[PDB]
């Protein structure tokens, strides 16, 4: 299954995945492509944050869906 | 064909995400807020209001007037430093998903995005 | 965040707080740093006597704001 991931800047990449894959595994693939350490990765899909230990299928992530890498910041 | 089903579904998914993510107007980086005030400091150095998403230069953007608990400010209409937009944004996201699923039912005789 | 509690004697107490802390919590912090029981504490801000069950954000109390402590003593 093909899905997309948008980096922090807005550059889009493509990953081959399976809906049974875990969030940790998807982060490993992002590392292979972009070199981003998994502990720096925070992912959003359709407005929801993706949590370690869950699977893509837990969030109804289907083919051609796009995951978004974001920064989680504390306000002032 | 099935291609239009995919195009509609992903557009809804991306609108659902746009309601959640704040994009820095300076550098384009996607941001979300864990806790704290609505004055955000992007890694690029620019500040933004988490509520109205505009670029700002400090705390002067926000209402700084004393308030009565459970009442809006009687001196200004400026963005509040403390109000949590999470519930309002979730209500927008859920209405978008709800209406989108009703549309796909009309079109194609299925859920979109993560379950509630 | 950080706020200041000034007494009628002119002393200034520095507290580490969060916007969701209630005024009851703030008086507990004052009891911790100064030994004053909450029942002896009246906290005033911009002329308003702050209610224990309310939060700092409920009054739009700002970072580096100053509250004013007025003591009382029912026990004698
Ligand atoms: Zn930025
Ligand atoms: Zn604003
Ligand atoms: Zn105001």
């Amino acid at each position: 299954m093909q899905i997309f991931v948008k980096t922090l800047t807005g550059k889009t990449i493509t990953l081959e995945v399976e809906p049974s894959d875990t969030i940790e595994n998807v982060k490993a693939k992002i590392q292979d492509k972009e070199g981003i350490p998994p502990d720096q990765q925070r992912l959003i899909f359709a407005g929801k944050q993706l949590e370690d230990g869950r699977t893509l299928s837990d969030y109804n992530i289907q083919k051609e869906s796009t995951l978004h890498l974001v920064l989680r910041l504390r306000g002032g | 064909a099935e291609k239009d089903d995919i195009k509609y579904r992903t557009s809804i998914e991306e609108k659902m995400t746009a309601a959640r993510i704040r994009k820095c107007h300076k550098c384009g980086t996607g941001l979300i807020k864990s806790e704290g005030a609505n004055r955000m400091s992007c890694r690029c150095g620019a500040q933004m209001c988490y509520l109205c998403r505009v670029s700002i230069n400090g705390y002067d953007h926000f209402c700084q007037h004393p308030r009565s608990p459970g009442a809006p400010c009687q001196e200004c209409s400026r963005c509040s430093l403390w109000t949590d937009p999470t519930e309002d944004d979730e209500k927008l996201i859920e209405e978008i998903q709800k209406e989108a699923e009703e549309e796909q039912k009309r079109k194609n005789g299925k859920r979109i995005g993560p379950p509630l």
